[PDB]
């Protein structure tokens, strides 16, 4: 069962991927800016699991392109 | 300033794995620091592509780049946690979580 | 919140750091009643218990309130 | 920018090879560059501490560093040489000289 | 098989070390001045056929302390 | 520098089909004694030497016959034995055709030199000619295409 996901990184080669799963991902290191990346997932679904910190948002799903319009924030707390 | 193991403590309350990761709390997971510098230590274990980077590297400085001190063996540690269901499971050996050797590549 | 018997399981196999179980897996699931389950495809299930007291019932569990089950890969 | 391989081309006179290497004269053994930031990409088959290490690094990035880009799969090629004795030797698979795949550990 | 060896490194635990063979290798980075390093070598004997070149200087042999007074020298 | 067959059996490694023999050596000659009436015999020293822990899987004796004044047809031949003692053992008996070098396998004589156990690297080759396409021919030998050793192994 591989599932198509919406491909908006720089790890992207095309527009969209496939995988096991899809994946938005919202990273921000204690000194620079934020990212945003979207793709595919395949081998760590523990980070599906965890509870956004103020660094890292890790967001997962398993439909065709669901991937697409989820919005996601951080937050300092 | 070579490359060594260092301890680093892992509390999975600072990366957000608290939520399914039931126990330890924290842990010892190491570090692998220090740089590969020419000669090269035989607990190092450089592999030959190694070798002749750090050689290529020594003329070409700003071109090419040394080897990296990176984990070359890893142990498994036991954690009892839930999975995306929810089900309290319990794995013995939790594979890739500390390390056991480190070396330059 | 889990058992306290899949907490006494873990300090069990840590303190020891030798006791080698036989199956790297265990998993706990919460009149006549039923309960669901679901075992991974790849592993092969080696031991189930419904759990108090301890039943064999590894046979109905290779098809079809917290049953232990022990499984490798 | 990215952990990825990349062409490096080794002239094994630059290195003082060409005394005992007789064929080839240079060869490419590739090399990997880049950085590995958070997300780590699946090409770049990051392992469980390499993970951990990483999310701990995003919060502390001076006390914890992030992992390397090293090559992680190493090819062997044909080569013509002279041993300590001056037997001209040819080996078809002399391991570990040319970088297969990268990754981060 | 193992030989001793004079022992003047970072790396070294004691004056003297025992391995396969002895080295004697001086390296040069392109800004800092060069270092000389004795000890003992393992693994990689190819690295004892090559010619010195302006950076490196990778000197070897078989005997007991043969490390132990030689001078080398670059390019 | 090393022959040219060294170079050409590298040349066929690189270019594309998985060879049986991981390691390939290549032994030079050392010494020659020619011995002069019936025909022309010499004297080969070699020095052949492997690691135990490889196994031979094939040997070479590299030679190149030619004589002065030179068919497609000269009937010559090479008949080599494998010195022990001032005894022989015949090794091999090949018919010569053409002028050039020839490939003659002696591998069961390496095999007992590494794994020596009983005198060894000497051996004694003969060479004699019989049609009139050219009277006497012989082995280059030191006075340009000297003769060498070229042994296949595997690390195993
Ligand atoms: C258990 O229930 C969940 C939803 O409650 C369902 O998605 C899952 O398929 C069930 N287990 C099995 C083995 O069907
Ligand atoms: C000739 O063979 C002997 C072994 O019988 C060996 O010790 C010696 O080193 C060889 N000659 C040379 C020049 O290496």
């Amino acid at each position: 069962p591989l599932v198509t996901c919406t491909c908006e990184s720089p790890h992207c080669k095309g527009p969209t991927c496939r995988g096991a799963w899809c994946t938005v991902v919202l990273v921000r290191e204690e000194g620079r800016h934020p990212q945003e990346h979207r793709g595919c997932g395949n081998l760590h679904r523990e980070l599906c699991r965890g509870r956004p910190t103020e660094f890292v948002n890790h967001y997962c799903c398993d439909s065709h392109l669901c991937n697409h319009n989820v919005s996601l924030v951080l937050e300092a707390t | 300033s070579h490359c060594q193991k260092t301890s680093l403590r892992v509390n999975f309350e600072d990366i957000g794995w608290d939520s399914w990761i039931i126990a330890p709390k924290e842990y010892e997971a190491y570090e692998c620091k220090g740089g590969c510098f020419f000669p090269l230590a035989d607990d190092v274990t450089p592999t030959k592509h190694a070798i002749v980077q750090t050689l290529v590297h020594l003329k070409f400085p700003t071109k090419v780049g040394k080897a990296c001190c990176v984990p070359t063996k890893l142990s498994p540690i036991s954690v009892l946690y839930k999975d995306d269901m929810g089900v309290p499971t319990l794995k013995y050996h939790y594979e890739g979580m500390s390390v056991a050797e480190c070396g330059c590549r | 919140e889990p058992p306290q018997y899949m907490i006494d399981l873990y300090n069990r196999y840590t303190s020891d750091k030798s006791t080698t179980p036989a199956s790297n897996i265990v998993r706990s699931f919460s009149h006549i009643l039923l309960f669901n389950i679901s075992i991974p495809r790849h592993e092969q299930i080696t031991r189930a218990e419904l759990r108090w007291e301890t039943l064999e019932v590894s046979s109905a569990v290779k098809r079809w309130p917290f049953f232990v089950v022990f499984s490798n890969d």
